[PDB]
């Protein structure tokens, strides 16, 4: 009927910058593993027991607040159903205590390693303490949001994080079908531990507002008339010549002397580029069709010519120009090309990883254009600008 | 007997014998989660001996099963611990008691 | 006030409809007094309690969600659906399902008035819903120790969206008996002033603590991984309201 006051222990949570989520256009293996190493810990620093729980959490649902919250107090990963955890004896979810049988039946103690696994494709969260499997397994949870490792460390505890083999040596070998979390590091920034939804930071007093986050949707990476088809074929020949010049192999030949498989690949690429440009709703570029060869090729000089002796005959740099208003169109075309390439790779099973595991169906560049690396984005922009300049040199100019 | 869920393992080499004073640090609480009594906040360890019947019989049995340097959760049915009404103003009648007892040291 | 043939009812109506661009977004509404489930898990001694809501005309059932809500509900999304409900299932030896809320969608359930009812037995632990005297196969098993609140979230498409109806059934004790310890044996439904409706405000003021926990993180090594360490005893006083679980 009345209210009760007692001394509770302040709690806080930390999380590395890595994000793992599940969606239709998933760029991850769908099953990740991390290891947690616990150093010396005081069992009772204060009157209340130390609060130590490890598990996954949602990117938009689990927003721990220092102080008030659900339950009596000391909100952690088990205080709300937005996150799940395991304290050693009980599996907590939404501030509900449910004991889980363990081979050791021991709480979180020093000189122990905590190993947990989660599957994005099928809802299943499994954790093991010191290598001993735990019968209790979380299941039947919806895949919206992104699951990240998180520890609700207490005031007097010290813990060590082992995201992947690159970051630190694993105490136990990962289970089959589970990959270390170091392969899920975002390319934009290095993986560092940061507080979750923290509104305060240390200031040499640095107040912090809301933190921008990317949802699972962000994690996911026309007709060609014959008159335009001739220009598309000319652009295919020009692109093949430019690629041969850049690579300077039988492919290092002229535009009309390119190998048949190379010519077919160039034609397919030019057709895809023309379809993407037409889908953008740009202006009609069917002008000056006969002026395709207006530019003078520089491959005639020996220095520009390849070592094999063949002259690719590419477009002149001075003659080829790019419209300033077409930069946005070029960037959009490059982004669309990257997206369709990532979708094709995902169709074959390729996913984002820190390394290039081609036999394991892993694409290191399977990221959206917004989240793409600086080098890849610059290369895509340069390729789009070169294509636009080649089209302009052939008399095709559009406003977009 | 009362149920004992070992949160933290103990050596178990020594056990509290009859007539020997025992030192505990308990943090008992009710089923609903609202704590009612604890000896840790008071910073005064509780001292009692087996056979004096000062503590509840369930507490004495748990201490008998208890081991030095071991932390476990001890729950009591209302029959053994404060049957019917008991300790007015603290323990509601017909209410269970869950204790977190731990041996710092023996006599 | 409850009449001879009318149980004590609480009505929620839109003050402005179609004037000055009145908002029609879905609203989250929760009752004040919850029902406490019995810790033990084994006609006046019945452990079942029933409450009903009379959905007035002009409100589409597809935008009606009535049932029970866990006091850990912190969702204020306009796109409310049964599929978009946070829930987990614990499997050990044992298999139980715990969810933040337990509704049944009105659109799938059904100018007629849809009298949605909910039957909850604390001892049994199972929840049943009956509409217009017709039972439903939708059943949920909550944990033995729970503090579920009455739940009704509707989107206002009419001047009168939904109205409460706290009345005793033919043989089921009224919800007021379970809500109030003193009125446990009283079978006459009542509507005391404490039983007031509460909406989910999107943002509420909270005091920022003066002193925060000092946490320092660094890279332990190439093989030891990332390491964090905090050594600072910080304690806080907590005020918790028994009626609604909060700190």
């Amino acid at each position: 009927l009345l209210l009760q006051t007692n001394l509770i222990n302040y709690v806080t949570s930390i999380r590395p910058n890595i994000f793992v989520g599940r969606a239709e256009g998933s760029t991850q293996y769908g099953k990740w593993y991390f290891e947690v190493m616990v150093d010396e810990v005081v069992p009772f620093l204060t009157a209340q027991a130390t609060h130590l729980r490890v598990g996954w959490a949602l990117t938009e649902g689990y927003s721990p607040y220092p102080g008030g919250g659900e339950g009596w107090g000391g909100n952690g990963v088990g205080d709300d159903l937005y996150s799940y955890g395991f304290d050693g004896l009980h599996l907590w979810t939404g501030h509900v205590a449910r004991p889980v049988t363990s081979p050791g039946q021991h709480l979180l103690a020093p000189e122990d390693v905590v190993s947990c696994c989660l599957d994005l494709s099928v809802p299943s969260i499994s954790f093991r303490i010191n290598g001993c499997p735990v019968q209790g397994v979380f299941e039947a949870f919806n895949l919206d949001g992104l699951f990240f490792p998180v520890v609700s460390f207490s005031a007097g505890v010290k813990v060590r994080f082992l995201l992947g083999g690159r970051h630190g040596e694993f105490k136990f070998l990962p289970p089959p079908g589970y990959a270390p979390c170091h392969e899920a590091v975002l390319p934009r920034e290095r993986l560092r531990l940061e507080p979750i939804k923290e509104y305060r930071r240390e200031g040499p007093p640095h107040l912090v507002g809301p933190s921008r986050c990317l949802s699972h949707t962000d994690f996911v990476p026309i007709v060609l008339p014959p008159h335009l088809e001739r220009i598309r074929e000319k652009l295919a020949e020009n692109i093949h010549e430019l690629w041969a010049l850049t690579r300077i192999h039988p492919c290092l030949v002229n535009f009309h002397s390119l190998p048949e498989p190379e010519r077919n690949y160039n034609l397919q690429m030019s057709g895809e580029t023309l379809k993407t440009l037409l889908a953008l709703g740009c202006h009609v570029g069917m002008a000056d069709e006969k002026a395709e060869d207006n530019l003078k090729k520089t491959k005639l000089p020996k220095t520009y010519m390849m070592s094999n002796g063949y002259k690719p005959a590419p477009l002149d740099l001075s003659h080829v120009r790019l419209t300033p208003a077409q930069t946005t169109l070029v960037d959009r075309l490059a982004e669309n090309g990257h997206n369709v390439w990532a979708r094709d790779r995902v169709a074959q099973g390729w996913s984002y990883s820190a390394v290039q595991d081609i036999p394991a169906r892993r694409n290191p560049r399977l990221v959206p254009y917004r989240l793409l690396d600086e080098a890849t984005k610059r290369s895509n922009r340069d390729s789009l600008c070169q294509a636009v300049r080649t089209l302009l040199g052939y008399g095709y100019n559009i406003e977009p | 007997g009362v149920e004992i869920e070992t949160i933290s393992p103990g050596d178990g080499r020594t056990f509290p014998k009859k007539g020997q004073t025992c030192v505990v640090h308990y943090t008992g609480m009710l089923q609903n989660g609202k704590k009612f009594d604890s000896s840790r906040d008071r910073n005064k360890p509780f001292k009692f001996r087996i056979g004096k019947q000062e503590v509840i019989k369930g507490f004495e049995e748990g201490a008998a099963q208890m081991s030095l340097g071991q932390r476990a959760k001890l729950t009591c049915t209302p029959d053994v611990a404060y049957g019917a009404t008991g300790h007015p103003g603290v323990i509601p009648p017909n209410a269970t008691l869950i204790f977190d007892v731990e041996l710092l040291n023996l006599e | 006030d409850g009449t001879v043939d009318t149980p004590p009812c609480l009505r929620l109506a839109h003050r402005t409809w179609g004037s000055q661009n009145s908002l029609v977004e879905m609203l989250f509404l929760r009752l004040s007094l919850p029902v406490q489930f019995h810790q033990h898990f084994r006609i006046l001694n019945t452990t079942t309690y029933y409450y009903s809501v009379r959905v007035f005309a002009g409100q589409e059932p597809s935008c009606v969600w009535v049932g029970w809500v866990t006091p850990d509900y912190h969702q204020h999304d306009m796109n409310f659906d049964l599929s978009k409900v946070r829930a987990v299932t614990v499997t050990m030896h044992s298999s139980l399902k715990c969810s933040n809320c337990y509704m049944v969608w009105g659109g799938d359930f059904v100018h007629t008035d849809l009298v949605i009812g909910c039957l909850v037995d604390l001892a049994t632990g199972l929840m049943t819903f009956t509409a217009n005297g017709k039972e439903s196969n939708t059943f949920f098993q909550v944990e033995p120790n729970t503090k579920l609140f009455p739940a009704v979230f509707v989107l206002p498409t009419h001047q009168n969206v939904i109205q409460f109806e706290l009345g005793k059934q033919k043989n089921i004790m009224p919800l007021s008996a379970a809500m109030f310890l003193s009125e446990r044996k009283n079978p006459a439904p009542q509507c005391p002033p404490r039983l007031e409706v509460q909406m989910l405000m999107p943002v509420s003021w909270s005091r920022m603590p003066n002193h925060f926990l000092q946490v320092e993180t660094r890279r332990a090594g190439e093989r030891l991984g990332w390491a964090v360490q905090c050594q600072d005893p910080l304690t806080m006083m907590a005020l918790h309201i028994p009626e609604e679980n909060r700190c």
